[PDB]
């Protein structure tokens, strides 16, 4: 079932304390699913959204966002293998 | 049996079209699957019949027109329809070649001739939507004595397959 | 002077060629366009703002002296009567004489009339203006 | 240079041939013909998509030198007032002088105009415009 | 009889320019133009009491020899099927020969027919008739 | 003949203006209107005694080119579906281009109907016919 | 000039688009709209005090020539005789050729009229006139 | 270009049969019909909710040119006086040329009116149009 | 092309004859029915399950030139003021020229109207269109 059905030129850029993703690398974003998937939470996240939610008639073009922070991704060492997560930050360590 | 049906069907379908999302008028199918088996199937490169009650009706109608072949990288090969235009064209641009120029009548049919032949009839089939569109400017002939060997590209009909929606209540 | 090094076409040095066969004795070979330019206008501008291509049109006229061979109509370029509702769309292409490289082709030509001409003490010639697609140059 | 291997045709070497009698002194016959070549366009492309046949329409002329004898109004073949109610419909063959072989034939030619001209110190000279039904050539 | 003292312009110490690029071998350059001059009239008087300028409307062909290279289509100011939709607004120049001074400026020019034409032992020919927005001299 | 001494208004020297914002690429303004002048008639004359305005109806008709952007859909002038119940009333001015001095005015207009054709290789155009409750002349 | 650029939209330019397909060779499609819009009027004033929109009314027609294949017949979206009673409510969409972008669409159109005609040495046309629901346009 | 390759009917490549037999000479044949589209409206809503097909109307002219022998009166598809109460319903059929295949039919066509014209130096012409009660397509 | 032989009725060969008479100098002759055809429907069903002939009607208009003796009012069969109650009923045919052959006969033609026109550097002109009981074609 692979096929199926299932149910601005004045580009704007955005920098701060974003709490999600990895930092230190820009990120060219056109919809807030975009964002919370790699924005997870943060003054970065609300920025965005208020971008593309400015005004009733008018919006932000494509926003391009880092995240700038130190972060880095919890892992571990265990059996023969070495374990490293995708996610960047404090909440990798859930 | 079923797999009879689905060449009836399949010969009476325009060339090119496929036999995706078709109606295969099956009166009850002694199913296993379903949707992570149809998956399984169908990347396997399986053909697979997934029985749909709408609404108030009930159809029968096949997925995909996926080759036993399992390379998916090639769709040439992978898809049916795409190998039966592909088939088609290369005959039909086989004959026009060999009534222009196996003719022989001479050498001096330049490459550049041949290039114009080629663009020409790639002008055609983009009129009749035969293909969806070519590289105008990105034809090249090369002729030594009797051999003319010929490079090209034609960009396929794009099939278009999923859509995904994410509704949302609100007030 | 010579024909590799002269910067100017002639025709002395360019073949006109139908369905890859030269045409012998070919007098002269007109190509007429039109874009249908038209200007856009305005109330509160005298000049036009713009100017618009709506449409394509092409005519190409070749004149032939009549060969005692394969002219148009035994050759079946040409055609007579009903004929003319069984010949398929043919394309005809100048070349260069030198190295046979295509200068422009006439994708796909179609006749609109075919005229000939018997006269006293001269030379019997032949005229046809094909309707055609597109036109194109490539190399 | 001779008539068997000149490769071109030439009015020396043509007849013009009416209900089977050669035209004697005709000056030039002259061949028309439109197919009424229509192109297709639509909204969404410049350019034409195709080329459509409508109509056939045909026209010849023949001018020729006013004979003593056996002129067209004499001979028949012409006629003048409500003579031309009653003459049928006649053929007019272009035929090779040496093998009396067939170039072209008109079938069904009939009149559009008959004209005449006398002038001082001059020939007098006859043309005559028929449209005819079609033409072919054989052989 | 000199050059720089002789008073009216000629062919010889006039260069055409198109887009930077002198045109080589270019044979004439006509300009026309109409202001669509229409006479006011009244009841009470036979003669125009005004004219007023309805519309601008502007026209110049640019006729030249078939270069080898770099003829219009090759050199890409004139253009074949459908590449008319891709070619910009174009300005073509006037220029004098000795102190490289515009005489006159034709501002966007684009393009109303391409014509060319082949013929036995003649130079080959080329011509364009573009409409243009607006003229004008400086300096 | 110049803009300033002609005593003639003309098309190229009037621009229409609605909203305060010139509507660009117009091609017409037909202003009608209609008193509905009745006459008084009486037993005992033939004749008119005097003439009475009942009711005053108004129309205006303006004619545009559809612009790429900024059509009157786009523009928010007319509308399509339920969104007229949500467009309030428009004014429309006819100014003049050289001093920016209304010649007239529509106080709220209103439309009646929104008319749109494509055609063939030809201009998409759009007519829009307003109702308006009073028209006026200032300055 | 070219089609980024050009301010003003073309028949070139548009396509027409029904239930998803490109309709191939259409001619022209017109679209007529009223919103019966009716003045108030009062004893005691002249003019209308203001505007009212009573009833929204639409037309679509689309003129097209007449397919070999796949005309509206065969295609599906027109009908003869009782098919008119299982034929579903369909919506027309009019395109951009080049971004493929909605310019507006007609919602639910439902055929009026269906007319055909052939004529001699013509090309055979349709027509179509559907009423629909609602117009608008998006993006 | 070719008969069987062009993808729009024509008038050439069309027959118009009736009862079996060939028309000879008809010059066209208009279809038209009305499904009676009517629109459903309320209180509380300016558009309408959906349309109805109330009533099938339909009708065909046929004109012809007024043929020696075998015209509608003789040929005993047309009457005249009290004859149309015996003549029974009659079928008309449009078909393909080529292949002799129903393009559409119109079942049971009837005489409205039968017009006939004499003219000074002009051809007669007739013309017929027929109420019909449904039309349909099949292969 | 002959009359024997014309496959086609003209106006050059068709006498119009009045009374046994012919009518010199006549211009056109239209003739004009209608059968009253209504069709029948119901309540279940969309379409017309048959027509009915209900009433016959019938004109025919005669177009004349003034002829300087024998006009319509000198010669009899049209008339002026209360002369209209005394002319009886009058019968007009319409005859081959060659054989004298009744094509079409109006039996008992009576008059409508009588028109005429005088005009600057014109021929003088008349018309008169009857009402006819039926008509007719016999052999």
């Amino acid at each position: 079932t692979r096929p199926h059905a299932s149910i601005s030129e004045k580009v704007f850029c955005l920098i701060g304390q974003a709490e999600g993703g990895e930092p230190n690398t820009v990120y060219e974003l056109r919809n807030y699913s975009q964002a919370k998937r790699l924005f997870r939470s943060g003054e970065l996240l609300d920025a965005i959204e208020l971008a593309w939610g400015s005004n009733p008639n008018y919006t932000a073009g494509r926003i391009l966002a880092m995240r700038i922070e130190d972060a880095k991704p919890a892992s571990a060492e265990i059996g023969g293998l070495k374990i490293t997560s995708k996610i960047y930050g404090n909440v990798a360590n859930n | 049996m079923v797999a009879v049906a689905l060449g009836g069907l399949a010969s009476g379908l325009e060339i090119g079209e496929s036999i995706t999302f078709k109606p295969l008028r099956v009166s009850s199918l002694d199913q296993i699957y379903e949707s992570i088996d149809l998956d399984e199937l169908n990347e396997n490169g399986i053909i697979s019949i997934e029985f749909v009650r709408n609404r108030t009706n009930t159809f029968f109608r096949i997925v995909d027109d996926v080759t036993t072949f399992n390379d998916k990288s090639d769709p040439v090969k992978a898809e049916m329809a795409v190998g039966e235009a592909n088939d088609f064209l290369v005959s039909e641009l086989k004959v026009q070649l060999e009534d222009q120029f196996i003719g022989t009548r001479t050498i001096n049919t330049s490459a550049s001739i041949i290039k114009d032949f080629i663009q020409s009839y790639l002008g055609r089939k983009k009129r009749d939507n035969e293909i969806q569109d070519f590289p105008a400017e990105d034809v090249q002939v090369i002729v030594e004595g009797n051999e003319a060997r010929i490079s090209m590209t034609v960009y396929p009909i794009r099939s278009f397959k999923k859509i995904s929606v994410s509704l949302v209540y609100k007030q | 002077a010579s024909e590799a090094k002269q910067t100017v076409h002639t025709g002395n040095t360019v073949l006109l060629m139908i369905k890859g066969k030269p045409v012998g004795r070919a007098q002269s070979a007109s190509g007429q366009r039109e874009y249908g330019t038209t200007g856009v206008y305005e109330i509160g501008s005298i000049m036009p703002q713009e100017h618009v291509y709506l449409r394509y049109e092409g005519t190409i006229t070749v004149e032939r002296l009549r060969m005692k061979k394969e002219n148009f109509a035994d050759l079946g370029y040409a055609s007579l009567g009903e004929e003319i509702l069984k010949k398929d769309i043919i394309d005809i292409l100048v070349v260069d004489n030198l190295t046979k490289q295509v200068i422009i082709s006439y994708h796909g030509c179609s006749a609109n009339n075919y005229n000939e001409t018997w006269q006293t003490n001269e030379i019997v010639t032949e005229e046809i203006e094909f309707s055609y697609l597109t036109a194109s140059d490539k190399a």
